[PDB]
């Protein structure tokens, strides 16, 4: 069961579009984004016991 | 260029001070990169020996 | 009211121009350390353009660091050094570009953090001789070089 | 009084490319102290000519 | 630190799963209006599933409206009508679907809003006799139909 | 020179004072001599 999200659009949503802070005018910048997805590949299951 | 990159190969933080040699302006910058463990520990070295 | 909510605004941005100066007077700007004890978030809030006179410490553990002057701190009065013109990333940079010789209009200099927008502040006019200012026409003519 | 000037400089900062994504650590280079005294296994160097 | 800001979280959605109940017991739920005095925000804030208990005004001016019961007032104890399951939109809807008969695990009922999440609230178990709750295994059995 | 901007390192008011080192009596008479010190570099405009 995953969180029901569209990841490509959610990366576009996170940027606060107003974003006039310290300089008192909108700056220039450059954005990169990346979708990590963690797992747990060491909680394996007993493959052997149904051979017996 | 070579001193900035050697600062992070050496420690992992660029820390220039208001009393540096070639900082006449005296700016204060503690640019920290957070390299996790910059040095591996050895309680005894390779050349350490006895007997 | 409860099921069909009306139009309510949720966010406005407010863009301005930067603080103008005279062409025929010349700019002269230096960078400086900033005192961390000053809540520099407070002085850089309002997007309407304001400038504010900045002093420098004479000696001590924060010598060279700069801080906005208060008109009762006589140590800040005798050590006024310039004026930050515009906005600046206070959280992304501990070093501000203080302007020293410039000519800025009387409406764009504020000294309270609870300042009005674009209004001529009265306390900086009533002590404009000890902060080394000379309001000639409608402009603050200052030079902290000499 | 005629003079002549040259100004020079740049903008930049070294960027660390990789970062771990599960935790936010960084491990690509590390230091180590392996030998306590190894200058004895080294030839001497000539001095500087202070002319 | 100063010119390089490291990775640092912004927000945290913690999607949970809604409170289960016995299939073989049935359900009987009715819509109620909500008492506007009590802050229904700070009951529905948390992402973890909870199920608190509500009580009706049997008489009085706001009769028919429901408020979450407080375990010291006897009038809320003698007029409990059901529990509210997993969640509800409080701000866009002034009414609530109160389940009058269900079978909820004891891990999922928290009477106070600032209670430990997914834990058996001890003050509910200590007073479940007056509240007509009959704990059997790990579950609350209740119907306030009569 | 009437108006210029010279470092503290290169102002030596005595001929036997050591070079490449800031002379101290110039700094302790910086207000009488109307030299404003803001950095290493001095500032002076004796024309104004």
């Amino acid at each position: 069961m995953r969180v029901p999200i569209n990841i490509n659009n959610a990366l576009a949503r996170v940027r606060d579009p107003l974003s006039i802070g310290g300089l008192k005018f909108p700056t220039t910048k450059e954005i990169q984004e990346a979708v990590a997805a963690i797992a747990d590949k060491f909680n394996q299951e007993n493959d052997l016991v149904d051979r017996f | 260029r070579r001193w900035l990159t050697w600062q992070v190969m050496r420690t992992g933080r660029i820390t220039i001070q208001p009393n540096d040699p070639y900082n006449p302006n005296g700016l204060k910058y503690v640019i920290d990169y957070g390299v996790t463990d910059i040095e591996l520990p050895l309680p005894q070295k390779f050349d350490a020996k006895d007997g | 009211m409860d099921k069909v909510k009306l139009f309510q605004t949720i966010g406005r941005v407010e863009y301005w121009e930067r603080v103008p100066r005279l062409h025929a007077y010349g700019v002269f700007a230096l960078p400086f350390p900033m005192d961390p004890d000053v809540n520099w978030a407070q002085w850089f809030t309002g997007p309407h353009p304001r400038a504010f006179l900045v002093s420098i410490h004479k000696y001590g553990p924060k010598a060279g660091h700069v801080y906005p002057t208060n008109l009762t701190d006589e140590d800040a009065l005798l050590n006024v050094i310039g004026m930050v013109l515009d906005g600046h990333d206070y959280e992304n940079d501990p070093n501000v570009t203080v302007t020293l010789k410039a000519a800025v209009p009387i409406e764009y200099v504020q000294q309270d953090p609870q300042a009005p927008a674009l209004q001529p502040h009265q306390a900086v006019l009533d002590a404009a001789e000890v902060l080394k200012l000379k309001v000639i026409k409608g402009h603050y003519f200052f030079d902290y070089t000499r | 009084p005629p003079y002549y000037a040259i100004i020079a400089g740049f903008h930049g900062l070294p960027q660390l490319s990789g970062y771990n994504t599960e935790d936010f650590s960084f491990h690509r280079f590390k230091w180590l102290k392996y030998a306590n005294n190894v200058q004895s296994y080294l030839p001497p160097f000539p001095p500087k000519v202070e002319l």
